[PDB]
């Protein structure tokens, strides 16, 4: 089966470094694409960052560029995100997504428990 | 509050003859001038159509002509009333007439057409039934005993609103309306005519076509029918309810439709003023060959005639050879 | 009305307008499964049958053919080859009151799986054990209806929905519910592509001096060519010409 | 928060009534399911009463009923539970009980301190 596990978060200074692990049992990192996603209350669905195996590396939004770095290994089979010069507005909840396909031409997208994080200033 | 309705006589069918009556639009399309065959389901001229009553004869045990029979749907219907005094007040169709399959239901409430689809408790004597209160000169609803509920509906439909006329009226008949009820393709079809007459007896001899009215993509199965009347009940006609009503006088004919060619004359208005039935006589069949109303001197080849087979015979040789049976079924030991 | 409940519609003969739906964007979740999205502006459909309810927020993917799950197995039963769409929206400023919102129900437990389409008039008791429960609660009996806990401060995943299941049935019935059509302005006296009640071809329209029937819509000369037809919207009859050609 | 009181019981004579109070404030009562039980001492739990908001109105034991009778109010958010002729085996503790269920298919059980009634003869 596949099992998605994520470490890291808590409430932080701004400034600092802070380490994400999102650990994936199961099946390799390898894959199309590996998504993060932000979500706060009282806002719509929203993209974040993502990192592909083919074509463009990594794809991130206009506004985070610089800020919040991605990486995987595959020896382990785990995502590093790693946030570095946090601003107040990050205090959120972060997921670990990935795309499965099903037989019957459904598509699942497999999310985690996820992590918050809460920036103080 | 179903009531069987009693005291009807028993009185052996009459027959009419429906002349070039039934005629109707087979198809949107307008056409101007010209003559077009074609095949579809039609009520064959001069063919002899069933007639029903709606009179009381007075006198002591006199005949009460109150004919509401259950007939069959076939393939097409063909209804046409003479009336006075709006008598019929709808139809229904169904097959087991019952909530175990569903049912259509035209009914005039005198201020609507309504048709509904639902698995209606058909009773075994639905009618209408309006008292006469003659104190105030009211008209209200008295009595519906067509169904006991509505179960599932499926399908609503309203007519315009009108008022209707439901008092009795004297004199001879006035009122003409002619009814065709075809299932075609899942297609309820439903096309109408009224005409005001000028007669004492029969059916008049004029033609005219028939406009489409209604259809209705339900998609369900009829096999069966039955016409509804609306009764009065007054204190002329003292007793229960079951036998306290009096009927005003009224006719209808019914007949049947089946697979015909039929050539149609569109004048220039568009109006079917002439039809001829291509197998009803040779005459037409040289009519419809043509595609032409007139006929020249001469001799014209129509159809062709062969005599079908009567039965199937299978003959063959007398048995003389068989599988050895005898030493595997007939046997001793194994 | 209860999940476990559903409202359940009929509807046929109508114009069925899903652009506003979709272009609204209020809607959190538009799955349409066996049919293409765009394309039920464009097709007609038999019957629909809407099916209306409310549930919590990690419950709506379970709507889905091939899901597990409690409202899936033992509440709406949606087959695998299920054909139809789903419209879930969130409706936590609507259905937000003091104390949480407990009215709307689900079951918890069956004794089997749900046939598809199937509504239960049943409410007997889940036996756990092996000592049928019968009506009578105790151990290895429990309730198959379970509350919701609607709170205000409650997070997303378990915020309400409304979900309301658009199935598109069609039988040996004529189509009944149809896409909105699209009418564009007439131009005469152009050699034009015209579209008249799905009647399509190549002509010029002018005007006619013939006068239909009130219930006609289009007539056709001999030889089965249509020769003129009733542009509605203005009831206007127009004779149609064929573009003009020859030789050279 | 959520805070559920039983008012009612104590020491009464044999044949008497009895009415006892479940009020519940942070949740109407008018949900899924409202549960009574009784305990004995040193005698294993039993279920008594339930009312329901839907299919069955009300559900007892086989031992209580004819003489038992249980009814709601939610515009003060009250259970009223009344008893009359009185029999030496209702000396027992008298529990209030409600059920929830979480977000990752747990279930929460809010059990009642109970109120102890005593029956003399
Ligand atoms: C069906 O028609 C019959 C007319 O006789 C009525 O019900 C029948 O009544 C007879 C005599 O009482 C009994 O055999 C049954 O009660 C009915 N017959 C059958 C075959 O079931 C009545 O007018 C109609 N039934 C209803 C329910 O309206
Ligand atoms: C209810 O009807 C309205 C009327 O058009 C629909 O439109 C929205 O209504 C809400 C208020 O209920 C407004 O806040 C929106 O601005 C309206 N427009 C859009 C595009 O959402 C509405 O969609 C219908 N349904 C609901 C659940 O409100
Ligand atoms: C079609 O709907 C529109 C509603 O806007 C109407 O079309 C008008 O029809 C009248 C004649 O009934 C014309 O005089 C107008 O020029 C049309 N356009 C307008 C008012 O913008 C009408 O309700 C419907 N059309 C028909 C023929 O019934
Ligand atoms: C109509 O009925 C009469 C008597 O039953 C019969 O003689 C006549 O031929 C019938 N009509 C036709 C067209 O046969
Ligand atoms: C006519 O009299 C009847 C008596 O039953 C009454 O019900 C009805 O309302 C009266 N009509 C009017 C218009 O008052
Ligand atoms: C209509 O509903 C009734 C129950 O009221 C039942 O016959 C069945 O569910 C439906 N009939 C159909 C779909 O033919
Ligand atoms: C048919 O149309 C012509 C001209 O349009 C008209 O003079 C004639 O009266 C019409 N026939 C009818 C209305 O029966």
């Amino acid at each position: 089966q596949v099992q998605l596990v994520e470490s890291g978060g808590g409430l932080v200074q701004a400034g600092g470094s802070l380490r994400l692990s999102c650990a994936a049992s199961g099946f390799p990192v390898y894959r199309d694409r590996m998504a993060w996603y932000r979500q706060a209350p009282g806002k719509e669905r929203e993209w974040v960052a993502a990192i592909y195996s083919a074509g463009q590396q990594t794809r991130y939004a206009d506004s985070v560029k610089g800020r919040f770095t991605i990486s995987r290994d595959n020896a382990k089979n785990t995502v590093y995100l790693q946030m570095n010069s946090l601003k107040p507005e990050d205090t959120a909840v972060y997921y670990c997504n990935v795309k499965d396909v099903g037989h019957h031409y459904e598509y699942y997208d497999y999310w985690g428990q996820g992590t918050q994080v809460t920036v103080s200033a | 509050q179903c009531v069987n309705l009693t005291t009807r006589t028993q009185l052996p069918p009459a027959y009419t003859n429906s002349f070039t009556r039934g005629v109707y639009y087979p198809d949107k399309v307008f056409r101007s001038s010209v003559l077009h065959s074609t095949q579809d389901l039609f009520l064959p001229f001069f063919s002899n159509v069933t007639w029903f009553h709606a009179i009381h004869v007075s006198g002591t045990n006199g005949t009460k002509r109150f004919d509401n029979p259950v007939l069959p749907f076939n393939d097409g219907v063909y209804f046409a009333s003479t009336e006075k005094s709006n008598i019929i007040r709808g139809w229904i169709f169904g097959t087991t007439l019952d909530s175990k399959t569903q049912s259509l239901l035209i009914v005039n409430n005198a201020t609507n057409v309504v048709i509904k689809v639902c698995e209606f408790q058909f009773c075994n004597d639905p009618f209408l039934g309006v008292y006469y209160h003659k104190n105030n000169k009211s008209w209200m609803e008295s009595e519906f005993r067509v169904y006991s509920s509505a179960n599932n509906c499926t399908f609503e439909y309203v007519s315009q609103p009108f008022l209707m006329d439901l008092e009795g009226k004297q004199g001879n008949f006035k009122n003409l309306r002619e009814f065709v009820f075809k299932n075609i393709d899942g297609y309820f079809k439903i096309y109408s005519k009224h005409t005001p007459i000028n007669l004492v007896r029969d059916l008049p001899q004029g033609f005219s076509a028939l406009e489409p009215l209604v259809d209705l993509p339900i998609g369900i199965n009829i096999t069966r029918f039955q016409t509804l009347l609306a009764l009065h009940r007054s204190y002329l006609t003292p007793g229960d309810s079951s036998s306290g009503w009096t009927a005003g006088a009224a006719a209808y004919y019914v007949g049947y439709l089946q697979p015909r060619t039929f050539l149609l004359k569109y004048n220039e208005n568009g109006t079917i003023t002439d039809a001829v039935d291509c197998a009803l006589d040779p005459l037409s069949e040289t009519k419809c060959t043509l595609k032409s109303f007139t006929v020249e001197k001469g001799i014209y080849q129509t159809s062709n005639f062969r005599v079908q087979p009567t039965e199937s015979i299978v003959r063959f040789p007398n048995i003389t050879n068989l599988c050895p049976f005898g030493e595997v079924f007939n046997a001793t030991r194994f | 009305a209860s999940v476990y409940a559903w409202n359940r519609k009929r509807i046929s003969n109508c114009v069925a307008d899903y652009s506003v739906l979709y272009n609204s964007a209020s809607f959190s979740t538009f799955k349409c499964y066996g049919v293409s999205p765009t394309k039920l502006n464009d097709l007609c459909f038999t019957n629909v049958y809407a099916d209306s309810f409310v549930i919590r927020g990690d419950e709506v993917r379970q709507i889905a053919p091939g899901q597990t799950g409690k409202i899936a197995d033992y509440n709406y039963k949606l087959p695998d080859d299920f054909t139809g769409c789903v419209i879930a929206w969130n409706s936590n400023n609507l259905d937000s009151k003091v104390g949480g919102n407990y009215n709307y129900l689900y079951r918890l437990f069956r004794k089997s799986n749900l046939k598809p389409f199937e509504r239960d008039i049943s409410t007997e008791i889940y036996q756990a054990g092996s000592t049928p429960c019968n009506g009578v609660e105790g151990f290895n009996c429990y309730f198959p209806l379970q509350s919701y806990g609607f709170q205000p401060t409650n997070g997303v995943g378990y915020q309400p929905y409304r979900v309301v299941v658009l199935s598109f049935e069609l039988l040996h019935a004529p189509a009944t519910v149809c896409g909105p059509k699209k009418s564009t302005n007439l131009v005469k006296n152009k050699c034009v592509n015209f579209n008249f009640n799905g009647l399509t071809g190549t002509g010029v329209l002018t005007e006619s001096n013939k006068k239909f029937l009130p219930f006609q819509q289009f007539g056709r000369d001999i030889a089965d060519t249509t020769d003129a037809v009733r542009d509605p919207q203005t009831l206007e009859i127009l004779d149609i010409t064929p573009c003009s050609f020859g030789g050279v």
